[PDB]
């Protein structure tokens, strides 16, 4: 009868697409957070240089630091909290073996 | 740094992969390991560029018959074309040239959507008026740049010789634009947006009479109702005119097609440099990338194709063609390393070998500094992935083992 | 890659220093979370799958095909991206992104990357397997 | 300026009958966001196969807009008479940020010969004609609907063949039934096809010189035409203004079956347009060939954040209004068109302002009379007027001087004059204006280290 | 010269523009109502 | 409801939309956390 | 908005987004954290009963 179970209704599948899902997720912080702007006049480092002379320039990418820094440590705050809680759970699955 | 403070021992952090190791531990012992370190960076090859080229930008108007007063200011803007501001400036004697929110070498290089160039008489005695921080006439009631846009101010004076240019018979302005609202009592100014005119520009003279002259209109109902009013007020001409020319720039609402005229040579060419990485500058927009020939996707018309992340991923070519642009790409690093032996290897995941003993391609990417060694361990101390394990030789070569 | 920015950077500390030996902590802690719970699964006396296992029993589902039937199953209807861990490099370059905000190939783009993990399939495969013939005995 | 042809030599316009009754239709074609009606494709770029959100001028998802409809005139038998309009021209709308415009919906279908409502005629594609400017107001008799100074008109000409723009100033004719001559009613535009749409020589200036009849063509800054082929096509047009001037938009030279608008035009018409108004058309066809025309739609264009489905050709296909409704802000959060069942809070409904109260310190003048008596400090002993509970007015001290430089710090020139405060504290002193500079925050000299500091 | 200072809360921000006012811009009018205000200088959105 | 802010808001990307779904995951997680407490406290067999 | 025009104007708003930005992430991780701490205190009242 569970040859035919992994679909919809079984709350154990979603459970493992969505600890996919969470991978996914993870990365897509980074990935869509290197378009933002953060309030600078452009994404692009390259644009800022090309556009601006260093005292206004500076200001400038210091925004896209500023944002960049904090997607990273956003980011490695959840591997940590996301390594700690598979890390628990890693012990449920032994014990239960 | 030794007791005594002398210099002994050092790392050179960019000297290779290992080195970054040390670097980012600040210690010249380090843990056995693998670890990520940065990436071996793709270096751009040569460049590619494509700009409009064809007709100047055309600044004749500016230079014929009298020019307008500063509430009556004219407005040239210029899209499609090649501009060069030198030959604009080199016109007039130039009393001040300021620019705010784009360099000063920018103005004059860079590609825009549209450069919109607006020109009126102005006194130079009243310079000060035109500051973005000024709460005088001009700035209230006739002339204000925008905060949006990168803009440039330039005030200058007519030369005697520049004969096609006539004056006015004095300089004159607003100050005073409001509105008188249906009970008679209450007054609101009517304050100049950024880019716009005044209101009153409808009941002001294209010339001030005489200072202290008051105009009114009576407002239609659609328009609210009541009055609109205002003052003008004038200065005495001077012996050379002097005149002001705002600069406002767009950067990205059309292909940014202004730009200064650029001898191209032909190794500048897309086609002739597919596969490579180069750098790229595209009707003003610029990164790094590899072209491809390739399928089209999107809206020929509006030549740049992007992605859901905002990147360029892709580009209709003036040379008819359509091209697919991935990124440089990176080719990733882990050292592998061991403490005890003072040993190493480099793994370059994902990457096939064909990019970088010669190399050795494992299931987990290209490794240099291992010997495959078809040796089985259960005690893997440096496991790269999968099911294999770097082996240090002990020193030798570290070896490709597999756990068994 | 531009100098401007790095120099920029540097007057925030160590930051990267900080970024990557967190998640190296964060990576070696699955190597060693898997490494310990796969050293209890093992088994230390087991009997080998032989087709029929199970007599009147019905198992062929968990036995091997390698991994079982119901295993395949459950990767296959899961839908998970491929993370290229021999030449993912290439396959961004060859034939490029699958999709709209293929996250693999971004890896080489924005600057990260996906690790493979501790074991391979088949390892992982073998440990399930003597833990099948284990459980009557 | 731009010689735009000839003025009318008539003496008298063609009378024009305002029938509105007749034109009071009910024929809704409200935006339909799903079938992406309305929108302008996104200016300098584009897209493939994504789903993304985008931010630009959009018409509301449900906006009825607002229907015209052009007719044929009043005739007997062969010989045409009275041009037969709405009251489209008195009809002045407020610009804003612009609008689209749905053209020929109804081509094809059956429809109605408005000046003759049971009579009825295959629906013929029509294009709009709009008149646009800075400042409204009315004719000699009263009746509104006159624009002042420059205007810009788009008048479709050539029986459906040309688009023509123009900026230019109209002058009333005084003729008859002209609208600063007797008996007007309204000025409206009309081509009479039995000469003006011959197989080969369709006549392009039919509709210009119907204008032309109305009002005289002056300081004309400009006259720009557009080639329009013909078909029976659904086509959109969109109007909105920069300071670039006045972008025009159209579907049919991009995305003709699709609708997807792009711009072809941007017109040096600087002013502001603050009003617009539809020209009344009316086609003087004989009795026995009365067409029916289809009506076209007008929607207001605001800032609104939109999700936009981009095909793998490009084209935005559908798409969601994401101020919508509840749902359409679910659909845009995710930025998908579908999205999993459950239960999401959304942004609240939020109360809105249905009014104000003010109060504000009312009664006494603030003094500044010390400061216009006698002789005035010299800057180390500047004095100071500390108002408090009155009420102020720059203007009335700064027009009593010659103001050299008037700048401000950390507030703007508009607040200074018009915000309230807890005092305001003005330091009056002799101070030559050759020494400028040395009050300045940045100086480094005598006045700004020993004698006067701002705060 | 002159020099002008302004300060913001310190007190009642009782030095204003002049203003004519409606009698609709009361509060006792408009209890209940969700309303813009503007109290000597001190501004927002609410219901009095 | 500032305009002014709002349009400043989007520079930093889709702050909110990360902000209402990593909200409405935490929520979800109570409902199922008590849903699957409570399916075993549930007795099968019990007396009055 | 009231005071300033935007070129200040803009930088005064956007301190207050930034600082509304990091509480909102502040907040949020921590209903994160919380609500982990809770799923795995449920698991242990699941196995009290
Ligand atoms: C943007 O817009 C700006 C402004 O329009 C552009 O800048 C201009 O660029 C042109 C070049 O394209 C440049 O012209 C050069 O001028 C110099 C100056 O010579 C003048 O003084 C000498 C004094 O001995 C006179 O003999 C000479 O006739 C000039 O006199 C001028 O003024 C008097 C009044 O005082 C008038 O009576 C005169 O008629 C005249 O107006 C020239 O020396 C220079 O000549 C060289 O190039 C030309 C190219 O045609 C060539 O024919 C000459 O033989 C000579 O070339 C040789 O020498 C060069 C090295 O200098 C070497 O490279 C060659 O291989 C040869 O061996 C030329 O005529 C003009 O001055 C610039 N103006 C400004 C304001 O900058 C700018 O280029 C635009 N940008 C873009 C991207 O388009
Ligand atoms: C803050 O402080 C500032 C400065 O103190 C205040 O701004 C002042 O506001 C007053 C109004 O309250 C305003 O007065 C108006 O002046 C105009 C200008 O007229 C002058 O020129 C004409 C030319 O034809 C002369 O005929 C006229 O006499 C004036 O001449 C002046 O100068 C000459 C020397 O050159 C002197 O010899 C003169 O004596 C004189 O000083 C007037 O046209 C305007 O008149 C209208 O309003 C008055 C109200 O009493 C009314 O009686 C008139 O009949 C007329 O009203 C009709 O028309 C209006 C439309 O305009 C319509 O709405 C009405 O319904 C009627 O149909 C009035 O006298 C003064 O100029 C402003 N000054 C400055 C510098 O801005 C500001 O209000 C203060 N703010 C607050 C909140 O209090
Ligand atoms: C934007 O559009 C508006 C509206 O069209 C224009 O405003 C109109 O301006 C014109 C003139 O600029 C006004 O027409 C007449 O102006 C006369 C000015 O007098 C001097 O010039 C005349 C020229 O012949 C000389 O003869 C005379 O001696 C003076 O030297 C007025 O005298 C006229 O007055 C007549 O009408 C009034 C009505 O009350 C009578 O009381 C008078 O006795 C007389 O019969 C007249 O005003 C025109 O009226 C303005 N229209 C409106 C609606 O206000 C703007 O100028 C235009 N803006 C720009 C910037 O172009
Ligand atoms: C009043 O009546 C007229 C006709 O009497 C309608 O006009 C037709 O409208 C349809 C739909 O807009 C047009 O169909 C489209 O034709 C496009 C090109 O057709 C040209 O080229 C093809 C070959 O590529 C020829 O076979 C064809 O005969 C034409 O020469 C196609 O490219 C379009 O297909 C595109 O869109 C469809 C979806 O609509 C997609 O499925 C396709 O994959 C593709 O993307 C489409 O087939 C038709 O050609 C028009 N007729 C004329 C004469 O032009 C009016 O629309 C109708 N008016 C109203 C208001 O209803
Ligand atoms: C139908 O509408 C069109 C608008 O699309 C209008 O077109 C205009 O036609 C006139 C001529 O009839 C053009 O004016 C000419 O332009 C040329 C350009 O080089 C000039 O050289 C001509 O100057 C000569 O003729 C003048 C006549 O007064 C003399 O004064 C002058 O000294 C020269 O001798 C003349 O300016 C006009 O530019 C176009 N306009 C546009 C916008 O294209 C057409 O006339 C209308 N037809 C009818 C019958 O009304
Ligand atoms: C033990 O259980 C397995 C299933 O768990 C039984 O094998 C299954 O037998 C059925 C026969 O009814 C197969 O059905 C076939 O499916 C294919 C699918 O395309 C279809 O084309 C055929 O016409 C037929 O319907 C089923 O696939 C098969 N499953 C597997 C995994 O082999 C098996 O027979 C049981 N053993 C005993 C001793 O009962
Ligand atoms: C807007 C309006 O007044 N419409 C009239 C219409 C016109 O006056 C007429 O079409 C001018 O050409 O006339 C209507 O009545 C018609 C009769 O006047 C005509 O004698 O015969 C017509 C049928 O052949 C019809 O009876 C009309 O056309 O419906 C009345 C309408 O309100
Ligand atoms: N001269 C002329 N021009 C026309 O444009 C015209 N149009 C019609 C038909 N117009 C219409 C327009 C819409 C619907 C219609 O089906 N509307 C829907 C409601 C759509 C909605 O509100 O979502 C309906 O059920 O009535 C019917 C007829 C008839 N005679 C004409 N005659
Ligand atoms: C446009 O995008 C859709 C995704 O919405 C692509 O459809 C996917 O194609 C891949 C190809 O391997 C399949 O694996 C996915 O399952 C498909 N997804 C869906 C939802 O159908 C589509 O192919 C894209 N079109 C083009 C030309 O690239
Ligand atoms: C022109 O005609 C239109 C349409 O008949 C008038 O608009 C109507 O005005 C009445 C006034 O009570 C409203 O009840 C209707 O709802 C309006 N109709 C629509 C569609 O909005 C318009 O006011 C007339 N304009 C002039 C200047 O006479
Ligand atoms: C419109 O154009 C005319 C001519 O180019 C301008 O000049 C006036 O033309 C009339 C023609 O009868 C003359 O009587 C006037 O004396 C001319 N005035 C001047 C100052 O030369 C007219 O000013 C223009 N109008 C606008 C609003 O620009
Ligand atoms: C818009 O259409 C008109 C009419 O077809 C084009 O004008 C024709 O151009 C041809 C070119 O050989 C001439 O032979 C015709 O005599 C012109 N007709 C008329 C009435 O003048 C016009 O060029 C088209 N415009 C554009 C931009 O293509
Ligand atoms: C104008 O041209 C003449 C021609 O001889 C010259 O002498 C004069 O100095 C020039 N004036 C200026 C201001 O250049
Ligand atoms: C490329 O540039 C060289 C430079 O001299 C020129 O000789 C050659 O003809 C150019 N090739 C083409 C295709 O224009
Ligand atoms: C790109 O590919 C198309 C067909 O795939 C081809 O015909 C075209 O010539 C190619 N262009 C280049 C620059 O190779
Ligand atoms: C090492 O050599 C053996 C030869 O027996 C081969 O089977 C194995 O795949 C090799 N490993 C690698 C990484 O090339
Ligand atoms: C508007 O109407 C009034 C009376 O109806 C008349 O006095 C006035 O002159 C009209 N305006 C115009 C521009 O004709
Ligand atoms: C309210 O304002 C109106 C405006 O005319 C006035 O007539 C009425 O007397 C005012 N009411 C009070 C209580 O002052």
């Amino acid at each position: 009868a569970m040859q035919t179970g992994f679909t919809t209704t079984n709350e154990a599948f979603q459970k493992v697409q969505d600890a996919v899902n969470n991978n996914a997720q993870a990365l897509s912080k980074l990935a869509s957070e290197l378009s933002n702007t953060f309030g600078a006049i452009s994404a692009s480092i390259g644009d800022i240089i090309q556009r601006l002379d260093p005292p206004e320039q500076d200001a400038q990418i210091d925004r896209l630091i500023n944002g960049r820094l904090t997607t990273l440590n956003a980011f490695v705050a959840q591997q940590l909290v996301r390594s700690e809680s598979a890390a628990l759970s890693a012990q449920l699955a032994k014990d239960k073996v | 740094f030794s007791v005594d403070g002398y210099i002994r021992r050092a790392i050179d952090c960019g000297f290779n992969d290992l080195s970054q190791l040390h670097c980012s531990y600040e210690s010249f012992d380090v843990e056995s390991g693998v670890y990520s370190v940065s990436s071996f960076e793709a270096k751009p090859s040569g460049s590619v560029v494509e700009q409009a080229e064809g007709v100047e930008c055309d600044f004749s108007p500016l230079l014929s018959g009298t020019p307008p007063q500063v509430y009556n200011f004219k407005r040239l803007v210029f899209t499609n074309c090649n501009y060069n501001l030198t030959k604009l400036l080199s016109l007039f004697s130039v009393n001040d040239f300021t620019c705010s929110q784009i360099s000063p070498a920018a103005i004059a290089s860079n590609c825009y959507s549209s450069l919109i160039l607006d020109y009126f008489s102005y006194p130079l005695s009243m310079k000060s008026d035109l500051s973005v921080s000024s709460a005088g006439p001009i700035s209230q009631f006739n002339y204000k740049q925008s905060f949006s846009n990168p803009t440039c101010l330039i005030l200058a004076t007519v030369p005697h010789n520049l004969t096609t240019i006539t004056k006015p018979l004095k300089y004159s302005y607003i100050n005073k634009c409001s509105r008188l609202l249906s009970d008679d009592r209450t007054e609101v100014p009517q304050l100049v947006n950024a880019n716009q005119y005044s209101p009153c520009v409808s009941i002001v003279p294209s010339t001030v009479w005489e200072d202290g002259d008051y105009y009114r209109k009576q407002l239609s109902p659609l328009e609210g109702g009541g009055w609109l009013v205002a003052s003008g007020s004038t200065v005495a001409m001077t012996e050379q005119l002097q005149m002001g020319f705002g600069i406002t720039v767009q950067y990205g609402t059309d292909t940014n097609s202004v730009c200064p005229k650029l001898e191209f040579a032909n190794d500048t060419k897309i086609a002739s440099q597919l596969g490579n990485c180069v750098e790229y500058s595209l009707y003003g927009v610029s990164g790094r990338g590899v072209f491809q020939n390739c399928t089209a996707v999107g809206v020929r018309q509006q030549r740049f194709v992007y992605d859901a992340y905002q990147n360029l991923v892709g580009y209709y070519s003036d040379d008819g063609n359509y091209y697919c642009l991935r990124a440089c790409v990176s080719v990733p690093v882990s050292v592998i390393y061991d403490k005890e032996t003072k040993t190493h290897a480099t793994l370059f995941g994902s990457v096939a070998c064909e990019h970088i003993y010669g190399p050795l391609q494992t299931p987990v990417g290209c490794v240099l500094g291992l010997v495959n060694s078809s040796l089985f361990v259960e005690d893997c101390k440096l496991p790269l992935g999968q099911s294999l394990c770097a082996l240090p030789d002990t020193p030798g070569e570290m070896r490709l083992a597999s756990i068994a | 890659g531009f100098q401007k920015c790095e120099q920029l950077l540097r007057e925030y500390g160590q930051f990267c220093s900080k970024i990557n030996q967190a998640l190296h902590g964060a990576n070696l802690r699955q190597d060693d979370s898997v490494r310990n719970l796969f050293a209890s699964v093992k088994s230390s006396q087991s009997s080998p799958i032989i087709p029929g296992f199970g007599g009147d029993f019905n198992l062929t589902l968990l036995e091997p095909v390698a991994r079982s039937a119901i295993e395949d199953l459950l990767f296959d209807k899961v839908t998970i991206a491929d993370p290229g861990y021999m030449q993912g490099y290439d396959d961004c370059m060859q034939q490029g992104p699958a999709s709209a905000r293929d996250l693999i190939c971004a890896q080489y783009v924005a600057g990260y990357k996906v690790l493979p993990p501790l074991m391979d399939v088949n390892m992982e495969a073998a440990y399930t397997s003597s833990l099948l013939g284990s459980i009557a005995g | 300026t731009v010689d735009v042809g000839p003025d009318s030599v008539k003496s008298a316009c063609i009378e024009v009958d305002i029938q509105q009754t007749f034109f009071d239709k009910t024929w809704p074609r409200p935006i339909d966001v799903s079938k992406a009606d309305g929108i302008i494709y996104p200016q300098g770029r584009t897209y493939s196969n994504i789903t993304i959100t985008y931010q630009g001028l959009f018409p509301y998802q449900g906006d009825h807009g607002d229907m015209y409809v052009y007719s044929a005139g009043h005739a007997t038998g062969t010989t045409p008479q009275k041009l037969f309009v709405a009251n489209y021209s008195q009809d002045v709308k407020q610009f804003a940020n612009g609008f689209v415009v749905r053209i020929g919906a109804a081509a094809n279908s059956t429809g109605t010969v408005i000046i003759s409502p049971s009579t009825s005629a295959t629906i013929r594609k029509i294009y709009p004609a709009f008149m646009l400017g800075s400042s409204v107001g009315n004719f000699s008799d009263g009746k509104m609907g006159r624009f002042f100074n420059h205007t810009l008109v788009l008048l479709p000409d050539g029986c459906g063949t040309l688009l023509r723009a123009f900026y230019c100033i109209l002058e009333p004719r005084s003729g008859n039934h002209c609208p600063a001559g007797n008996s007007y009613t309204s000025f409206a535009t009309y081509h009479t096809p039995a000469t003006d749409c011959s197989d080969g020589n369709y006549n392009r200036n039919a509709s210009l010189n119907s204008f032309k009849e109305y009002f005289n063509l002056r300081n004309c800054t400009f006259m720009y035409t557009y080639n329009i082929t013909e078909d029976e096509i659904l086509e959109w047009f969109g109007i909105t203004q920069t300071a670039q001037g006045v972008h025009l938009f159209s579907s049919r030279y991009v995305d003709l079956y699709g609708g997807n608008m792009f711009q072809f035009a941007t017109l040096p018409v600087y002013d502001t347009i603050k009003y617009y108004s539809i020209i009344p058309h009316s086609i003087r066809s004989i009795q026995s060939d009365r067409k029916a025309w289809a009506a076209f739609y007008v929607y207001k264009l605001q800032p609104l954040t939109f999700l936009l489905d981009f095909s793998v050709d490009g084209y935005i296909r559908r798409a969601i209004d994401c101020g919508f409704n509840d749902l359409s802000q679910l659909h845009c959060s995710y930025e998908s068109f579908d999205v999993e069942s459950g239960v999401y809070s959304v942004s609240s409904f939020e109360a809105k302002p249905s009014g104000s109260v003010v109060e504000q310190a009312e009664g006494v003048e603030c003094d500044f009379s010390p400061l216009l008596s006698g002789t005035p400090p010299q800057v180390y002993n500047f004095k100071r007027l500390v108002f408090t509970n009155c009420n102020y007015n720059l203007t009335k001290l700064l027009s009593l001087f010659s103001v050299n430089d008037f700048t401000c710090s950390q507030i703007s020139p508009a607040a200074i004059a018009s915000n309230c405060y807890s005092s305001l504290i003005l330091d009056y002193f002799s101070y030559p204006l050759s020494m400028k500079s040395d009050l300045s925050v940045s100086s480094a000299g005598p006045i700004s280290q020993f004698n006067y500091k701002q705060s």
